[PDB]
RNA sequence: AGAGG
DNA sequence: CGATCCTCTCGAT
């Protein structure tokens, strides 16, 4: 793999290095391995990159394989948007995921977790739970039909 | 060489749909595949009993024309017979951009 | 030049669609991968024509 | 669409006088775009016009076979002999103003299909009308004189843009909209009202 | 589906050279592009007109009522 | 104001490259030892042929709309054979006091160095040039 | 004569070739234009189906008739309608043509342009007698018949221009080329190796001075001489398409210059 | 309450693409309901661009409540708010 | 008409390829675009 | 999900969509029939009763007339059949429902609408026939072809509602992107075709077109140019009335390759005022370029501005065009004889490199480097000499097209086409592959049954040596066949599944908006981030800017930035300032030059430390390089005076400029802390860009341009900034899906190859997305 | 459908005159004819018959929209030369080189036999 | 179902 | 327990 590192002259320059690519993960064990730089090493499993290494690197990680699906492909989508996604997903301690399972279970409003999957057993664990509907979120007010507190109805008009 | 049969013509491993385009074999892969579901919904002569027959929609073409460019195969798909366009007079320009 | 081959149902022209289907009586081995106790299996949906 | 899988509405009609010509006096009856020859890749289209074009000189039908060994060489080798230009191409003159183009266009006969589906059949507007009878929402089709779906897909879009009051009016004031009695104690919809 | 009067492109009246056309190929046995310039079709507008024409009405005529 | 600049120059190179209508030209004065030139010419108005012995003249004379000339009894500052119209839009100091102009006549490009080009271009999106035989 | 100078090399009864000397361009295309489009003609614009049992459709026929060429030589000592005072049309707007044609031959019958008759008082015109060049004497062949099948109809034959439908015309093509050795440099001919051996010369070169090779580009000239050939339908001869095209070019110059003065009233 | 005081205010003093948005629309909606125009139209007549004027002029009687997540406010005077856009 | 009469419909390893043995039997363009993609065949 | 998150509505259209050459950009081609079917309650007010009762008499089968008179006390006054509808004294206060006319505002759309800029509001223009006219650079963003596109159309009801459109979702409001930080729409087809044409060197255009082409300007002044040559002919270049669509003040450059100040090969570009100074206009100058003559008038001039540039720049190019036309025959696919020979002979050494490596391999002395099979190996050898082979050969084909190829034409100005084009159409096809690997052995041991059991040579596993000229031999044909259904296949597959993963991601990110306090939080009020993006800043307001601290030689970072007036040649001379000679060893004022010359050093380490690898250009708020030139040609800047300014000015002025860049507002601790923080970056930029060196000998700026310089900065960057309200949550889960969605659907072309992506892919981003325990490539890489 | 009549195409409307002459706000001396019911046929002719003006500083034509059947003519004239003259004086010129061109044909034909 | 982009 | 959008057609129980 090639480098760019700079030159005791200070500019930077290319260097080419040994760098070994595997087939299977064993972070955990692989970095206390001798002869191996621990501070560099990588793997494309951000959900072990959480585990050894903590929230923020799982973060780092994950945002270093949403932008290689991304450009890895040609496009370019600008850092904050990939970097929102990537801060929704950690900021809880933990991967949450974009599924039924992850962001939908969270503890959100009712009638707008119900706007996207599960929508009746959504419904029921509110009637039995005794859920209070909040109705701050978009999909809440957009059955209710009346006008959310989105860009235009964030603010209050007054004489 | 050591052959135990020959192929009748390989412009028989196309279907009726795809016996219908011209120099099939100088187009790209798709373009071929597109121009098969797109020759299933053009206008003209669908049988000459049209005058006496009583369909839900039923679309003839004034005057078609049987093509300048021509298959073997449409000869079998009795397409000369039952034309589906006209043989327009085509110019390939940049003219007023509309 | 019309060429049959259709059926005509309550006054309606009716083409009936060649359904595919995978042929019986064949022996047919597959190997069955990682979770799984078996690492392959034999095959054969006999019929009766 | 020619017989490539070449797709296109009329854009404009013009009238002879507009059209720009040979100095034969030919003029096309249609005029497709140079803009979508390289990426769609359709060389049998080109091929297929130049075979036409020799066709309708010599007064013959065109070998427009696939696995054939008629060439584009040959063709154009015919349609020299048919004292035109060998490639297609034409001097033509702009209608407007008389004077020769600059350029020299790739023109013939080439086979066109007419496709159903045309503009009159597909036109559609609405604005009060048809409502469902259980949904009390404006119907689906243009024949019923339905009201278009306004998707999740849309109402995500306008979120986006901040268009707060829009979304409001495009849920309520138009398709729906209703006015309920809710108690102030249960809040529930089962209060009767005696509305005069 | 009878041979259009006038050619599309240029308007050359084309509705009258059909039958003639015909007899030049059938009975003075002539190939179609001798036969189609005698008929003083030259541009290939006018050609086409009666070269790629499909003549059904025949076709139609055919049936008895 | 009148003149602005004026020499003799013999062409080097004669360069069509790609186009028909305009030749990328190289020259140098056949008075001063170090006076370059590098210049864009319609050769099919006036052709340039190699090594031509031509006189080159950077104006100023002869901001509102252009009429058509109409020669009637109105005589322009030429007896010339080519006239172009630029605008000055760098002025490259080089060694000592070696200064380059540059000039687009419609995207037709002038290069021309030499020392004592001082308060004869000052900047100008002016300047007409001149070429003469 | 003073101007714009005309050189019939051919000339027939539907065909004239000329020159065009001492003209500029916009002169020559403009009348090439009004040629095609803005010259008045008589041409069926209303079919009245009495009976129709043959295989094509009503409008079918209609569509076909309104292409018949019929004689428009006294075209202009007839009105348009739209400017005429009649409710409708009457004699003085409108020539009435009559269809009646049955299939009573055991063979197939054949219905053409001769086949159609005037009923309208003409008043001496020479209008709409459906123009036959045909050498069997037939016209177009509006319809065939089988021996069962009668079309009955009527026709209103009225004067107008191509330009609100392409019937109207008297036109069919008109060639037009200048400069057949491109020595105004006014095209860039695509070659692969050679623009010379690849383009084919035209008939026109005989009639030009071949370039000079060797020899400067004529940035001063200024494109003259007009090589054209002009192909009547037969409504009109060839002699009044171009006499009537120079004509009708000359009136709506002259309808622009009156219309300056009733502007300059108030 | 909660109520900011005028004192202590860390929200733009420039107006934000909504706040303009719906101060137009409102006052779009007022004109157009025969209201009275604070500006000497200029021969204008389009609600919008009536509201347009009065905005450029700063005549336009409104307040914009900026709600803060804990549930505070602080309220700025469509005139003291800061149009660049 | 004649391409309705010839067609063949695959209900549900890799079912939509053109497969080799495909050769002469099924025609190679003729298939429609999308969720019948490759399973509704011409003959 | 289908009757309260998504519903039917009133006052909707839709209809086919056509190209119009002759429309504004903001505008949209409203049929009549549909004009006169929608309406817009307006209530009768003085300022319009005159109007409205003109309307009213109208009637509803007249164009500029209504149906139905709205009263107070409910009452529907049915236009249609009232038998009062002759008369109707309008009273004030009641409403009138008048049709669609001219320059009202609607909501335009194209489904899928996978995007912000699928929705935009369009200016009518009532016009004849029954398409939905459109100008053809809002194509893009819509994702339109005029094949066939149906598009939608819905109408604003009230006051608020048009407001609403007209200052949020207007279509030059939505020309730079926030999702790319690029413009979304730029100079397509026959527009950007022609722009390149017009532009050469050689394109010299007469009077007589000069004084239409002008006149079809709207603005123009009003004024001739002078021509370029007043030789034997008043001849215009192309570049200068093309010059006259530009606006004044338009500032842009470039250097792309060969490009020198002289640009021979007329490259680059250069335009200084508002005129064209070299290079020739093609897709990096007038297309979705984020260094654009699109993001410059945007930016400098304005939305509205630049909306109506468009328009001016087709009304020129789209005549000049009309004009000298432009055409594509089967003529630009037939390259040289001795050009098929070398490609012919280029495809035979390929082959027979193949049959080297075969015979080696057949002779087991091919040995695999580690982690894959002789075979493995063996493939990819043969896939590569194969993929060689077409791309070499392709080349020599583009090398051999002529200036006058109109492929080449295409490719040249970026109107259409690529290489690949080229060299399928008339070189070579290529290698066919079906998930990956080469033609497989679908029959026993062979690709087909005329061939023979274990035959591996390149025609037998799905080459194809012939270009689409040529033609393809039935193998080659099946084969091309193959792999061209392949693609079918993953579209029908990637777009149901790209699109799911969408709404997943919309669902998800919803309620995410920007706070009054730049906080980015959620319908629940919890924390998602402290400031949008890092830095508070909008993306739309932000473009990629090289920091000049960060790369380089610390020899040549010397050389730039140091300033030692105590040193006589390191100092500054007097030849290019005022107080130069007075300023020699200054001591305190070297104590200033020298603070300055330490956090240059500071920067240059900390830059090095965050973007490690060494990348210089990166997306920042205020383009500093714009601004400096702006001054420059604004002042008329003397390159050859001195200047006014003094070391206290330079650097005190910087950095005072930097303690006015506010993005929050709170005097306390974090908050003065959180917005020192947000500027960290930017403030690197301008402290690179404004240092005094760089100033003085650089820029060579005066005292009156510079103070203008640091008030440009400041209030760009104000605006820069994100507004409380933006939507940041549902914008960034379209951004992200937007580009998905299109990976696929496209999908295709062609058939070699284009994956990775579909295949790397859609299924990684759904295992990422989903949180997939069990990944199907888990790797490490180790250091 | 949502087609206008072909007639439209040369027959003037309600109210609607041919001529439209309306002054140039930018430079002076010079106006803009708006021609309704005409195309290329009257705008070139006119236009490059007006070029041949050598009074005339400016005189260009655009067909705005293709839909409609009307053209912008803008004329500057040299000061004491009212432009509505130079379009009289070129409207003139065209009648008469017209005129020549009947007589020229008109004889030519006569003197051939066919 | 079938079809359109 | 989920599996892209919208549109348009015919016409089975
Ligand atoms: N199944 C689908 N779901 C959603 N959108 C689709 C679907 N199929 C097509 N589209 C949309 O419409 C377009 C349809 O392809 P289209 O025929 O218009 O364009 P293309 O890829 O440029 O090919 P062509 O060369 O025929 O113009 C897509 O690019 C996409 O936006
Ligand atoms: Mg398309
Ligand atoms: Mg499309
Ligand atoms: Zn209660
Ligand atoms: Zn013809
Ligand atoms: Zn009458």
């Amino acid at each position: 793999y090639d480098r760019k590192v700079p030159s005791p002259t200070g500019e930077y320059v290319k260097e080419p290095e040994w760098v070994l690519e595997t087939d299977g993960v064993n972070l955990s064990e692989v970095m206390t391995v001798p002869g191996i730089d621990p501070t560099r090493i990588y793997t494309n499993s951000f959900i072990d990159i959480m585990e050894v290494l903590g929230i923020e690197a799982g973060r780092a990680a994950l945002y270093k394989e949403v932008y290689n699906v991304i450009a890895s492909d040609g496009s370019y989508v600008n850092y904050r948007h990939m970097a929102l996604l990537v801060d929704v997903m950690t900021t809880q301690g933990g991967l949450t995921s974009v599924t039924r399972h992850g962001f939908n279970r969270s503890n959100t409003g009712a009638l707008m977790r119900c706007s996207f999957e599960e929508t009746v057993e959504i419904l029921f664990e509110a009637g039995a739970s005794a859920e209070l509907d909040d109705c701050r979120g978009v999909s809440e007010n957009v059955i209710l039909g009346q006008m959310a507190p989105i860009g235009t109805g964030a603010f209050d008009v007054m004489i | 060489t050591t052959f135990t049969h020959c192929e009748i013509h390989p412009s028989m491993i196309l279907g009726v749909a795809a016996s219908i385009i011209p120099f099939p074999d100088h187009n790209q892969s798709p373009r071929n595949t597109y121009q098969s579901a797109m020759g299933k919904q053009a206008m003209g002569v669908f049988l000459t009993n049209y005058n006496v027959r009583m369909d839900t929609m039923a679309n003839i073409l004034y005057y078609p024309q049987k093509p300048l460019g021509t298959t073997r195969a449409m000869e079998y798909l009795k397409f000369r017979e039952l034309p589906a366009g006209q043989n327009a007079i085509v110019a390939i320009a940049c003219y007023s951009g509309y | 030049f019309d060429m049959g081959g259709y059926f005509i149902i309550n006054g309606s022209e009716k083409v009936l669609i060649a359904q595919e289907r995978s042929a019986g009586n064949i022996v047919q081995v597959f190997k069955k991968a990682a979770p799984s106790p078996i690492s392959h299996v034999a095959e054969i949906r006999s019929a009766l024509e | 669409a020619s017989r490539h899988g070449q797709k296109g509405t009329i854009g404009i009609t013009y009238r002879r006088e507009d059209m720009p010509f040979t100095a034969e006096g030919i003029v096309p009856d249609l005029i497709i775009n140079p803009h979508a020859i390289p990426s769609r890749m359709t060389v049998a289209h080109l091929i297929e016009c130049l075979l036409s074009k020799v066709a309708a000189l010599s007064g013959n039908e065109g070998d427009a076979s696939p696995f054939t060994d008629i060439t584009v060489e040959g063709i154009s080798k015919l349609l020299r002999e048919h004292g035109y230009q060998s490639r297609g191409f034409e001097v033509m003159y702009n209608g407007h103003t008389g004077k020769k183009l600059m350029a020299q266009i790739f023109f013939g006969p080439t086979y066109y299909q007419r496709l159903r589906h045309m503009v009159d059949d597909k036109i559609h507007a609405r604005a009060r009308g048809p409502m469902q009878v259980l949904t009390r929402q404006p119907v689906e089709g243009r024949s019923r004189d339905g009201g278009l779906r306004f998707g999740e897909m849309e109402r995500d879009c306008m979120i986006a843009h901040g268009a707060a009051s829009f979304l409001k009016e495009r849920l309520m004031e138009a398709s729906d909209a209703f006015r309920v009695h809710i108690c102030g104690i249960c809040g529930l919809m089962t209060v009767i009202a005696k509305l005069n | 589906m009878i041979v259009p009067v006038r050619c599309f492109s240029c308007g050359k009246v084309v509705g009258d050279k059909w039958e003639s056309y015909l007899n030049l190929l059938q009975e003075d046995e002539l190939d179609e592009g001798t036969a189609l310039s005698r008929l003083g079709l030259k541009r290939y507008c006018c050609r086409r007109m009666i070269l790629t024409h499909v003549d059904l009405i025949e076709k139609f005529l055919r049936y008895n009522p | 104001s009148n003149t602005l600049f004026d020499d003799i120059f013999q062409v080097s190179e004669v360069d069509p490259g790609r186009y028909n209508k305009v030749c990328r030209i190289e020259a140098a004065s056949t008075t001063q030892d170090q006076c370059k030139l590098t210049l864009d010419i319609n050769v099919e108005l006036f052709p340039v042929a190699a090594q031509d012995s031509l006189t080159v003249t950077i104006a100023s004379s002869l901001t509102r709309s252009w009429r058509p000339p109409q020669a009637g009894d109105r005589s322009l500052a030429d007896d010339y054979d080519y006239v172009m119209y630029g605008t000055a839009y760098k002025f490259e100091e080089v060694s000592k006091d070696l200064i380059a102009v540059y000039y687009s006549f419609g995207g037709l490009l002038m290069r021309l160095e030499g020392n004592y080009r001082n308060l004869n271009n000052l900047k100008q999106e002016n300047a007409y040039l001149l070429i003469r035989r | 004569e003073e101007g714009p100078q005309v050189k019939i090399r051919e000339a027939s009864k539907d065909n004239v070739d000329f020159i065009l000397s001492n003209v500029d361009l916009a002169m020559a295309n403009s009348l090439r234009r009004v040629m095609i489009a803005e010259i008045p003609t008589l041409a069926i614009d209303s079919v009245e189906v009495e009976t129709n049992t043959t295989v094509l459709a009503d409008e079918f026929i209609a569509h076909r008739l309104g292409l018949i060429p019929l004689q428009s030589m006294d075209i202009e000592q007839l009105e348009y309608s739209r400017d005429c005072f009649c409710e409708d049309h009457c004699d003085k707007c409108s020539v009435v043509l009559t269809l009646q044609a049955f299939g009573e031959s055991e063979s197939t019958t054949n219905v053409y342009s001769k086949d159609l008759v005037i009923v309208s008082n003409l008043m001496g015109r020479n209008i709409g007698h459906p123009i036959i060049q045909d050498k069997e004497g037939n016209g177009v062949l509006i319809c065939k018949l089988r021996k069962g099948q009668e079309l009955k109809l009527t026709c209103v034959a009225k004067k107008g221009i191509a330009k609100e439908h392409a019937k109207w015309g008297p036109a069919a093509a008109i060639e037009f080329e200048y400069d057949p050795w491109n020595k105004l440099k006014h095209t860039d001919y695509w070659y692969e190796q050679d623009s010379a051996k690849e383009w084919p010369q035209s008939k026109n070169c005989e009639y030009e001075d071949p370039p000079n090779e060797g020899d400067p580009f004529d940035y001063k000239a200024q494109a003259d001489t007009f090589y054209m050939n002009v192909e009547s339908v037969g409504s009109i001869p060839v002699d009044q398409v171009v006499v009537r095209g120079i004509d009708t070019l000359q009136k709506k110059v002259a309808s622009i210059l009156l219309a300056l003065t009733q502007m300059d009233q108030d | 309450e909660k109520a900011i005081p005028k004192d202590q205010r860390a929200t733009t003093p420039y107006m934000t693409k909504y706040e303009r948005a719906r101060i137009l629309g409102t006052r779009a909606l007022q004109i157009s309901m025969n209201a009275p125009v604070f500006v000497d139209l200029e021969g204008e007549t389009d609600p919008l661009r009536i509201a347009m004027k009065e905005l450029a002029e700063k005549k336009i009687p409104l307040v914009i409540r900026r709600y803060l997540p804990d549930g505070s406010f602080e309220d700025w005077s469509v005139e003291e708010l800061i149009v660049d856009l | 008409t004649l391409s309705h009469l010839r067609r063949t419909n695959t209900p549900i390893a890799k079912p939509r390829q053109l497969h080799n043995t495909h050769w002469g039997l099924v025609c190679p363009a003729e298939t429609p675009e999308g969720q019948a993609c490759g399973l509704v065949k011409n003959l | 999900r289908g009757n309260l998150m998504g519903k039917r509505v009133d006052f909707s259209a839709r209809t086919v969509i056509s190209g119009d050459p002759n429309l504004e950009l903001d505008q949209v081609g409203v049929p009549k029939s549909i004009a006169k079917t929608l309406t817009y309650p307006e209530v009768v007010t003085p300022y319009n009763i005159d109007r409205l009762t003109q309307l009213v008499r109208n009637g509803p089968n007249e164009h500029p007339g209504a149906k139905y008179v709205i009263r107070d006390s409910g009452d529907r006054i049915d236009l249609r059949y009232s038998k009062r509808a002759g008369d109707i004294q309008l009273q004030y206060g009641w409403k009138v429902e008048r049709h669609i006319m001219d320059n009202d505002p609607v909501l335009f759309n194209r489904q899928p609408s996978l995007h912000k800029m699928s929705m935009m509001a369009h200016r009518v223009k009532v016009i004849p026939y029954s398409t939905f006219r459109l100008n053809l650079s809002v194509t893009s963003p819509y994702n339109a072809d005029f094949d066939g596109d149906e598009m939608n159309l819905h109408v604003p009801q009230s006051e608020e509602t048009r407001a609403e459109l007209s200052q949020l979702c207007a279509v030059p409001l939505q020309i730079v992107s926030p999702q790319s930080n690029k413009p979304c729409m730029g100079i397509v087809q026959d527009t950007l075709c022609g722009i390149r044409k017009l532009t050469l060197r050689d394109t010299f255009i007469e009077l007589d077109q000069v004084l239409n082409m002008l006149y079809w300007v709207p603005d123009w002044d009003g004024v001739i140019p002078t021509p370029a040559i007043i030789k034997p002919k008043p001849l215009w270049s192309g570049k200068q009335i093309l010059s006259v669509a530009i606006p004044n003040g338009i500032h842009l450059q470039r250097f792309d390759e060969g490009t020198t100040l002289l640009s021979p090969k007329d490259n680059g570009m250069l335009i200084i005022d508002g005129q064209i100074i070299f290079g020739v206009v093609e897709k990096k100058t007038v297309g979705s370029s984020n260094g654009g003559l699109i993001h410059v008038v945007t930016r400098e001039k304005g939305p509205q501005v630049c909306a109506k540039l468009f328009g001016n720049i087709q009304k020129v190019v789209n005549f000049w065009l009309l004009h000298n036309g432009f055409s594509t025959g089967i003529g630009d696919t037939i390259a040289d004889g001795p050009t098929m020979r070398e490609i012919t002979e280029t495809i035979a050494e390929a082959k027979k490199k193949v049959l080297d490596v075969t015979k080696e391999a057949q002779a087991n002395l091919l040995t695999a480097k580690h982690g894959m099979t002789l075979r493995e190996s063996f493939e990819d050898n043969v896939v590569r000499f194969l993929n060689e082979a077409r791309d070499k050969a392709g080349r020599l084909a583009e090398v051999n097209l002529k200036d006058l190829n109109n492929v080449k034409q295409m490719v040249m100005a970026g109107s259409k086409g690529s290489f690949i084009n080229i060299a399928q159409m008339s070189a070579c096809v290529g290698q066919q592959s079906v998930e990956g690997k080469r033609i497989a052995f679908g029959f026993v041991d062979r690709t087909l049954p005329h061939f023979s059991k274990d035959d591996y040579s390149p025609e037998s596993k799905g080459f194809v040596e012939n270009s689409y000229l040529r033609g393809l031999t039935p193998q080659e044909f099946f084969f091309h066949a193959m792999g061209g259904r392949e693609g079918l296949i993953d579209t029908a597959v990637k777009t149901a599944e790209t699109g799911y993963i969408q709404r997943r991601l919309v669902k998800a990110l919803e309620d995410i908006m920007v706070h009054y306090d730049n906080t980015t939080r959620n319908s629940l009020g919890n924390v998602i981030q402290f400031i949008y993006g890092e830095d508070g800043m909008d993306a739309a307001h932000i473009e990629k800017q090289s920091l000049d601290t960060i790369g380089g030689s610390d020899a040549a970072f010397e050389k730039r930035y140091r300033v030692d007036l105590l040193n006589t040649d390191h100092t500054l001379d007097p030849s290019l300032l005022e107080s130069g000679s007075e300023i020699l060893g200054d001591l305190k004022l070297q104590v200033l030059l020298d603070e300055e010359y330490k956090q240059l050093v500071k920067d240059r380490k900390f830059l090095r430390e965050v973007f490690v690898d060494g990348e210089a250009n990166w997306p920042l708020p205020v383009n500093i390089r714009r601004i400096i030139q702006n001054a420059q040609q604004t002042f008329h800047i003397d390159h050859t005076k001195p200047s006014d300014l003094t070391i206290k000015d330079i650097v005190l002025g910087v950095k005072d400029l930097q303690e006015n860049l506010l993005v929050l507002r709170g005097k306390n601790e974090i908050i003065q802390n959180a917005q020192r923080d947000a500027v960290t970056l930017f403030c690197c930029l301008l402290r690179s860009r404004l240092a005094t060196r760089r100033v003085l000998q650089e820029y060579r700026l005066t005292k009156q341009a510079f103070d203008w310089v640091l008030s440009n900065i400041e209030a760009q960057f104000l605006r820069s900034v994100v507004h409380p309200g933006e939507m940041v949550g549902v914008l960034a889960a379209q951004s992200i899906g937007e580009p998905a969605t299109q990976m696929t659907l496209n999908t295709f072309h062609f058939a070699g190859v284009a994956s990775k992506k579909v295949t790397s892919g859609v299924p990684r981003l759904k295992e990422i997305l989903n949180v997939a325990k069990n990944m199907k490539t888990p790797s490490l890489t180790v250091y | 459908m949502n087609a206008p009549d072909r007639f439209e195409l040369f027959l003037l409307g309600e109210g609607e005159s041919k001529l439209k002459i309306d002054p140039d706000t930018k430079a002076p001396n010079a106006v803009v004819i708006t021609f309704e019911k005409e195309d290329h046929t009257l705008g070139n002719l006119i236009r490059a018959e007006l070029l041949n003006d050598r009074k005339v500083l400016f005189a260009a034509y655009k067909v705005e929209h293709p839909f409609f059947a009307r053209f912008k003519l803008r004329i500057q004239t040299t000061e004491g030369y009212d432009p509505k003259d130079a379009l009289k004086n070129a409207c003139n010129s065209i009648i008469n080189k017209l005129g020549a061109l009947k007589t020229n044909f008109e004889t030519e034909w006569n003197l051939q036999t066919l």
